[PDB]
């Protein structure tokens, strides 16, 4: 296993280990210069297309999944994520082992490497003999290996550029910058976009404030014009953008709250120290994995509805009528787009607000009790650190624990549901899912860099 | 009966969220200038690449 | 095996990019 | 694949 797979781990390029540890200026430059390429693969369409006019099951694992159809990043960031769980599955279950060695860690990289390129081609495979990109009959072979290569080379420089971002070089992962980097390019392509649409009554920019500085000049700037430029229907608002400031106000204030516990140390004395417990503990993965299992459960359903329609279950699983949920479970998980629509079915909006905000707690707290951060977990590294809470006795240092990281975990979990129920009824850009991915993105950079501050 | 579970969840949290450290009128600012500067950055970045891309796109297909 | 830095990873990336837009032109050109 | 809160289309 391991040792026959070792010298295939060790094929795949390898990002150097830096000598020197970088400064945050140069970190942010690198950062800049990585999303810069991810979003340039992200325009280029591949080669070998011939209709991009098919389902598409997979339209909603697109903000979370850094995922633009037809073009290099067809997969997205899915080949990290899907080597990522994969990888903590296999040392949960006691397959493998990460530990502690240098050269145990790096083989942990080389073959999550590994993974993560076999699971690139299992999806280029999937996508190519599935009818995308056409008939693969008519294709044929050349123009699917073709297209397989693009997609293999395009994962390749998507798990390199992570691995550059979490070696040193960058401010986080390729996960979290490449999520919240779709998300800030849309919300700023709905803002400001060039592109027009004439629909019976003239030019009509597409972009929120080149159409509200257009109606301005062109229609005798009239007071028609602002209502329009802020309740416009067919295209973004200023309203919405509006509705998007307030939001990412709202999520900023609470991203801010943190619990301090007082700690000090009983190896080091004189160590005394704070520890933020913050209210948004685990910070968007109860979003991530909400989104994950939504779109997860919409693709079951349009799969089953597509084959075995008229079944009584199929039909309460989701009712579909380009797709979206008309009845069923899928219908109650989908957020309400209008004010109308919350008007028309009360019964909806409120089971959509009470599935998202319980999803929300649940996801948080089975976060906090899978990666490592419940309150036991926590007061392990408390036990092996000499510290203890200052009021607190050594031997009380888990039950503080348990009273605080639960809860905050779960009123976590209700805080940011009620944040995208609330961004997703005022009609924000971005959607409550991507805002607050981008918010809590931008706020774990500007964490890091206040912590490079603070060892300065 | 789950009525105590949520009165007990309810009022942890509120207790919780009072005992918590909110922002003030400068960590406020501080954290929505950052997330300003990040957002500006990673959308604009975004934006003239689609910008300039769309005609490149035009061009090779 | 083979260590590289963030530059030779910028090039690797240019270059797939510019690749990828060489086969776009000259599928056009030779259809056209 | 659909299964679940994994992200691996198809």
């Amino acid at each position: 296993f391991l040792e026959v797979i070792k010298p295939f781990c060790v094929i795949l390029p390898e990002i150097q280990k830096p000598e020197r540890k970088i400064q945050f200026k140069e970190k942010v430059l690198w950062t800049a210069i990585t999303l810069f390429i991810f979003l340039v693969c992200c325009q280029i369409p591949l080669f070998g297309i011939m209709s991009s006019d098919s389902a598409d099951p997979f339209y909603w694992m697109r903000v979370i999944l850094a995922s633009n159809r037809g073009t290099l990043m067809e997969l997205g960031i899915s080949p990290i994520v899907t080597s990522g769980l994969i990888m903590q599955l296999l040392a949960g279950a006691k397959i493998i082992e990460v530990g502690d060695t240098p050269k145990d860690r790096a083989l942990f990289n080389g073959a999550q490497k590994l993974f993560g390129m076999i699971i690139t081609i299992g999806q280029s495979i999937v996508y190519v003999m599935t009818g995308m990109y056409g008939d693969p009959s008519e294709m044929g072979a050349g123009i699917c290996l073709l297209i397989t290569i693009q997609l293999f080379v395009a994962g390749l420089i998507v798990l390199l550029l992570d691995e550059l971002l979490q070696k040193g070089y960058g401010l986080g992962s390729g996960i979290s910058l490449f999520i919240a980097t779709n998300i800030c390019e849309t919300i700023v392509w709905k803002a400001f976009s060039p592109t027009t649409v004439n629909t019976g009554r003239g030019m009509e920019f597409e972009g929120a404030i080149i159409a509200l500085f257009h109606l301005l000049a062109t229609r005798t700037d009239k007071v028609r014009a602002l209502r329009e430029a802020f309740y416009r229907q067919n295209l973004p608002n200023l309203m919405n953008l509006i509705a998007t400031i307030f939001v990412f106000a709202v999520v900023i204030y609470f991203q801010g709250f943190r619990y301090e516990l007082p700690i000090r140390s009983t190896k080091v004395r004189g160590q005394i120290g704070i520890y933020p417990i913050k209210l948004f503990y685990t910070s968007n993965i109860p979003i991530i994995l909400q989104s994950a299992l939504v779109s997860n459960l919409y693709v079951i359903s349009q799969m089953l509805s597509a084959r075995f329609s008229g079944n009584l279950l199929v039909s309460l699983l989701g009712t579909w009528s380009r797709a979206y949920p008309v009845g069923g479970l899928c219908y109650y998980l989908s957020p309400p787009e209008s004010f109308g629509s919350v008007l028309e079915d009360p019964v909806h909006a409120v089971v959509y607000i009470v599935f998202m905000l319980g999803s929300c707690a649940f996801f948080s707290k089975t976060w906090i009790e899978v990666s490592g951060s419940s309150p036991r977990d926590i007061a392990k590294q408390f036990k092996d650190q000499g510290m203890v809470i200052n009021g607190k006795r050594e031997t009380s240092i888990y039950r503080e624990l348990k009273k605080i990281i639960p809860t905050a975990a779960a009123f976590g979990g209700l805080c940011i549901g009620a944040l995208s129920v609330l961004a997703d009824f005022l009609g924000a850009i971005g959607s409550g899912t991507g805002i607050l991915l981008a918010v809590t993105i931008i706020y774990q950079y500007f964490e890091i860099f206040v912590k490079e501050q603070s060892e300065v | 009966q789950f009525v105590e579970p949520s009165r007990q969840f309810v009022k942890d949290s509120i207790r919780l969220v009072k005992r918590c450290t909110k922002p003030d009128r400068k960590e406020f600012q501080k954290i929505a200038m950052a997330t300003a500067i990040g957002f500006a950055i990673m959308g604009f970045i975004g934006f003239f690449v689609k910008l300039i891309h769309i005609p490149i796109n035009n061009i090779i297909v | 095996g083979l260590k590289v830095g963030p530059v030779p990873v910028l090039v690797m990336s240019l270059l797939f990019i510019a690749s990828v837009f060489m086969l776009h032109i000259w599928g056009k050109y030779t259809r056209s | 694949a659909x299964i679940x809160x994994x992200l691996t289309x198809l």
